[PDB]
């Protein structure tokens, strides 16, 4: 089968600047006709692939002509000139040559938009959750930038290391900002026990730790 | 434009049948790929079947051991991928690839194959409001959706709608004990379009099981 490798496998470019990705096969890709027999997909956040370079240098119909495809044999190249915000995503190189249809790993394209703060949000349990026995803290941090966010659980202000679980959401592909949920499960007895929940974030566009709180039932 | 159908949560050894209809086009002029991803991984080839013209020849990857069957219905404008003797692994968002006559490599939405022994539970959803003051003139309201399997397809929409309004969707994360995940939905929508007094629903589509509706009370 033949193995596509891919290089670098993510990239964090600034808005305006280059980007390039590379492709290399394990036997050649050259036709008889001269072509090549490689393509390149573009899978964008939430979406399934859409084809972007086919026969090694062809711009499908409506790809931008910020994308371009070059190289021959064994070593291929996408080239984006200006990179923007909806360039966001994951590109994979295809070769058509023979089957098994061969893909690379995939490359990460995160796009470096300036540094953009969380607005923190404290949500308590329920009354209909605490009925069931069980107790769920949320915490919701939105439209931020970088997607690195530490989300700190404390509890009567002593630190959770468990008992928590997050999501990330996808690079956004106009804003390019990243929305996090962390949700901290208690049981009711547990919840019960104690009165002071808060979720401290700290983030790269704070200028120190944002701590978001409330005392059970004061609400 | 291509829509596919046919997945679902089956039991390992179990059986399914995918299809890949084209909704206003021929399909029997092109030859129809099959591409599997599984959640956080890259792109896989299953097989394809050629075209009426190069008499519906069939090729799969070696690894699926036999169990894929790829037939085509030229009559139903429909391709097909039976997959059979389901193993945990076969866990993914299949695609059907469309290759020679024009919409040329168009990738069709993907439909969701899930193998698992686990059993289907329905989310806990539960109406989750702000205790603080809420941010000047906007509402954030949330909705938990706890502990349900399998992960995917969920879907969150809400009855508020329109400008200045914002739906937050997170991707399900895996609890801390057993099988089951968590998320939320976040609206944030004008003061205005959620007065005092007025409540909102977030509506909750999981797997096959009934829908739910959820009630959440404006500040």
């Amino acid at each position: 089968d033949i193995v596509m490798t891919q290089s670098p496998l993510s990239l964090s470019v600034t808005p305006g600047e280059p980007a390039s990705i590379s492709c290399r096969s394990s036997q050649s890709l050259l036709r008889r006709d001269g072509h090549n027999d490689l393509e390149w997909y573009l899978q964008k956040p939430g979406q399934s692939p859409q084809p972007l370079i086919y026969l090694g240098s062809t711009r499908a119909s409506g790809v931008p002509d910020r994308f371009s495809g070059s190289g021959s044999g064994t070593d291929f190249t996408l080239k984006i000139i200006r990179v923007e915000a909806e360039d966001a995503g994951t590109y994979y190189c295809m070769q058509n040559k023979q089957t098994p249809l061969t893909f690379g790993q995939g490359t990460r394209l995160e796009i470096k938009r300036t540094v953009a703060a969380p607005s923190v949000f404290i949500f308590p349990p329920s009354d209909e959750q605490l009925k069931s026995g069980t107790a769920s803290v949320v915490c919701l941090l939105n439209n931020f930038y970088p997607r690195e966010a530490k989300v700190q659980w404390k509890v009567d202000n002593a630190l959770q290391s468990g008992n928590s679980q997050e999501s990330v959401t996808e690079q956004d592909s106009k804003d390019s900002t990243y929305s996090l949920s962390s949700t901290l499960t208690l049981s009711k007895a547990d919840y019960e026990k104690h009165k002071v929940y808060a979720c401290e974030v700290t983030h790269q566009g704070l200028s120190s730790p944002v701590t978001k709180s409330f005392n059970r039932g004061e609400c | 434009q291509l829509v596919e159908s046919g997945g679902g949560l089956v039991q390992p050894g179990g059986s399914l049948k995918l299809s890949c209809a084209a909704s206003g086009f021929t399909l029997s002029g092109s030859n129809v790929h099959w591409v599997r991803q599984a959640s956080g991984k890259g792109l896989e080839w299953v097989g394809r079947i050629k075209r009426n013209a190069e008499s519906d020849a069939t090729a799969y990857a070696a690894s699926m051991r036999g169990r894929l069957t790829i037939s085509r219905d030229d009559s139903k404008n429909t391709a097909f991928l039976q997959m059979n003797s389901l193993k945990s692994d076969d866990t993914a968002m299949y695609y059907c690839v469309i290759r020679g006559d024009v919409y040329n490599r168009q990738w069709g939405q993907g439909t969701l194959v899930t193998v698992s022994s686990a059993s289907p539970t329905s989310p806990k959803v539960f109406p989750l409001s702000l205790c603080s003051t809420q941010p000047d003139g906007n509402v954030v309201i949330a909705c938990l959706v706890q502990g349900f399997f399998p992960q995917e397809p969920l879907s969150v929409t809400w009855s508020e709608s329109g400008q200045g309004v914002t739906a937050r969707n997170f991707p399900p994360s895996q609890d801390a004990s057993g099988d089951l995940y968590t998320t939320s939905s976040q609206l944030t929508l004008p003061a205005t379009q959620c007065l005092a007094g007025k409540s909102v629903t977030c509506h909750v589509k999981h797997y096959t099981n009934p829908s739910q509706d959820v009630t959440v009370p404006c500040p």
